[PDB]
RNA sequence: AAAAAAAAA
RNA sequence: GCCCUUCGGGGCAUUUGGUCAAUUUGAAACGAUACAGAGAAGAUUAGCAUGGCCCCUGCACUAAGGAUGACACGCUACUCAAAGAGACGC
């Protein structure tokens, strides 16, 4: 497949205020604010243009390690590794329900498309899922072997896609709480996975690989190579564009269909960071997509933008067929 | 009735609870009799009403 | 209140004590070793 | 159950059925061992040899 | 996928040390003076 | 000793009792879910493009609107003029990533360190 | 206007 | 038993319920007995955890306590060789 043309990212705006690292992120539907969950223990809401902070809920005794604005309703999700899940209710800023039963750790939260259902993701190693309304957890989709490091809600089967740190992947069928399929193709744990918005494919990132997966065969599609690290995210866009942020600091920005790597980067920490503390820990695009919201173990969130001055001859695809 | 039952199924028939509601032990307790009788505020709100 | 003591009592005395059922929440007195447990997981997967 | 993808595991368990003379027991485990782990050559090897 | 060739200085770019603690000890394991001494940067700092 | 141990196998999570319901555990609680209202927004998706559009003209005037464009008694003193340039501190506030040499670190230990 | 806190043939 | 009848007939009402009261042989327990002597590499010791075919007190199955509740301390070939040189070797 030959692969399309898109314009290389470069760094807009880099955004210091967190005293940890900025390991969730999450957009409003309507692309004006997005929420920052640290290690600091706090949630920061901040101003998608200005950049400026809006302010700052703390409700966790640990750092926030997933975050989920409804789309439906007026609640912000959170979830932390002080083995809690609290709904905030935004009409007033305060923590209104728990979701209480993970054993440890919470690592991954998600909110299914459609149906007011909450699925989250634990170092007890399993996917609890959660009614909103209730707070019952209405299955415990269990059987990996590891901690649950991301997982995906999908609008039709599969509808629970679970990724952990004992390198398999699972399908999870939502109505019977039983899995569809494990695809044990990764070699080591599986950080990272992204659901393409218009195409019915997933990826997954392991160390140094990104398999890219078909809905519901889990049909091993293509393999997005080159990125030797430790992948912590993962990133689409409308325009097929893939993001690996990895944990020694390296970006690359990959066409979703070709698998071609059209940008590598390394990041750049704050001053006062050591080069071990160089490294992404979290990454999203906002709704547009226009913009690429990373945070990063200095501390740090950072907006990437695409080059408008750049042409598609003044970075021609260097892509050779074999 | 229904306290005396209670007692008597936790085996710690060395409480006598009187008619008057007021639970004494019968005998001098060791730690594990103390310990094993120590009830709650359940059963102490109950028997003071 | 008081209804649902003597029901959660008499659930103990007839059904028995669930001694590990839900997760007991970090309080004050687990802090610091909630903390290394996180931690030491954490080092432990960068590693593996 | 607990180690499914263990290397030195099903050698054990394999020549542990091997040394009794539970050849079919051991053809069993051999063809289970190269099912789950098809990409691990000591598990080939000791099923050709 | 096939698994990775490596090499012997692979092998030897992977060797974790073993550890000598200058505070803990539970085994109450007798070092020797060189090793309990070999972590310790402080001798090998600069004065200048 | 090892009777002090560290994890290496935390445990996993349980699926659900299949019992007889006699223990209360959770007392319900914010049993209504509220949902965005019109005016609350979330609930209107309108295109990709209008949205890039949006954001850009609202970083656009975001800049525009950081840019503004629409006998003496001192003669035996031993040392004179000692505090020039202490004054100027305050260029820009700048975000060391060192709790330890960052200016709140420094501002609190020599307010409690006395 | 209770617990810590008074030990396993 | 009542009620209706053209004196032939008909109507109203319709299937309860846990080996029985029966203390050895269908399962309750401490005390008591001889004892015993409360963890962290000398001595004395504040604890907080971890894992669950170990539980106890407690409404707490989102506290707290039970010696930090106790348990933990044992065992230890097996993905397994290669070169070199020696032998009134065979």
């Amino acid at each position: 497949p030959r692969p399309d043309w898109h314009p290389p990212w470069k760094l807009m705006r880099v955004i210091s205020g967190h005293l940890g690292w900025v390991r969730a992120l999450a957009v409003e539907p309507n692309n004006q604010w997005f929420a920052s969950g640290a290690g600091d223990r706090t949630i920061k809401i901040w101003d998608l243009a200005s950049g400026q902070l809006r302010l700052t809920l703390t409700g966790h005794i640990s750092t926030v390690r997933g975050l989920a604005v409804s789309p439906r309703h007026p609640y912000m999700f959170s979830c932390g590794e002080d083995k809690m899940v609290k709904c905030w209710d935004l009409e007033t800023n305060k923590v209104i329900r728990h979701y209480h039963g993970h054993l440890s750790g919470v690592y991954t939260l998600k909110l299914h498309p459609t149906l007011d259902v909450l699925v989250t993701g634990g170092r007890d190693g399993v996917a609890r899922v959660w009614d909103m309304r209730t707070r019952s957890n209405v299955h415990v989709l269990s059987g990996h072997t590891g901690t649950v490091a991301d997982l995906v809600c999908q609008e039709a089967d599969p509808q629970v896609i679970t990724g952990s740190l004992d390198s398999t992947v699972r399908m999870w069928d939502l109505a019977a709480g039983k899995t569809m399929g494990v695809l044990t193709h990764h070699k080591k744990g599986v950080r990272a996975l992204v659901t393409h918005p218009t195409e019915f494919t997933f990826a997954t990132a392991s160390t140094g690989s990104i398999k890219q997966w078909k809905c519901p065969e889990g049909a091993f599609m293509q393999n997005f190579e080159g990125h030797n690290a430790i992948i912590n995210t993962l990133a689409v866009n409308d325009q097929n564009v893939l993001f690996s942020g990895g944990d020694n600091g390296s970006m690359s920005f990959w066409d979703w269909k070709s698998g071609y790597r059209f940008q590598s980067l390394d990041t750049t920490a704050q001053p006062g960071s050591l080069d071990a503390e160089l490294g992404i820990m979290s990454s999203t695009f906002d709704m547009s997509g226009a913009r690429l919201i990373t945070g990063e173990a200095d501390k740090t969130i950072k907006i990437w933008k695409e080059d408008t001055t750049a042409t598609p001859e003044t970075h021609p695809i260097e892509w050779k067929p074999s | 009735n229904m306290l005396n039952l209670l007692i008597h199924r936790k085996n710690l028939t060395y409480l006598h609870l009187d008619y008057n509601f007021n639970l004494k032990p019968v005998k001098t307790l060791t730690t594990k009799e103390r310990k094993k009788s120590r009830f709650g505020n359940a059963f102490h709100l109950m028997r003071e009403i | 209140l008081l209804e649902r003591w003597l029901g959660n009592l008499l659930s103990r005395q007839f059904e028995g004590r669930h001694s590990k059922g839900v997760a007991k929440t970090v309080t004050k007195q687990r802090v610091e070793s909630h903390f290394d447990l996180e931690l030491r997981a954490s080092v432990m997967a960068d590693l593996m | 159950d607990v180690h499914p993808n263990n290397t030195q595991l099903w050698i054990r368990y394999i020549e542990a059925e091997l040394k009794n003379r539970n050849i079919n027991h051991a053809r069993n485990l051999l063809d289970r061992a190269v099912t789950r782990l098809p990409r691990v050559s000591k598990l080939w090897y000791k099923y050709v040899y | 996928s096939p698994p990775r060739k490596l090499t012997a200085e692979d092998q030897e770019a992977w060797r974790i040390p073993p550890p000598v603690s200058m505070w803990k000890n539970p085994k109450g394991f007798t070092i020797p003076l060189d090793k309990r001494l070999a972590a310790d940067g402080r001798q090998l700092q600069e004065v200048q | 000793t090892t009777a002090h141990r560290p994890t290496f196998d935390p445990a996993r999570g349980k699926e659900a009792l299949r019992g007889p319901a006699y223990h209360q555990r959770l007392l319900p609680a914010y049993t209504t879910l509220k949902f965005r209202q019109p005016g609350q927004g979330g609930a209107a998706d309108k295109s990709t493009r209008d949205l890039r559009a949006e954001l850009e003209a609202a970083e656009a005037a975001h800049y525009a609107k950081l840019k503004g464009a629409p006998r003496r008694w001192d003669e035996d003193v031993v040392f004179k003029n000692q505090a020039r340039g202490t004054e100027d501190k305050g260029k820009r506030k700048e975000f060391v990533n060192d709790l330890l040499r960052s200016d709140f670190h420094k501002r609190f230990m020599s307010k409690y360190v006395r």
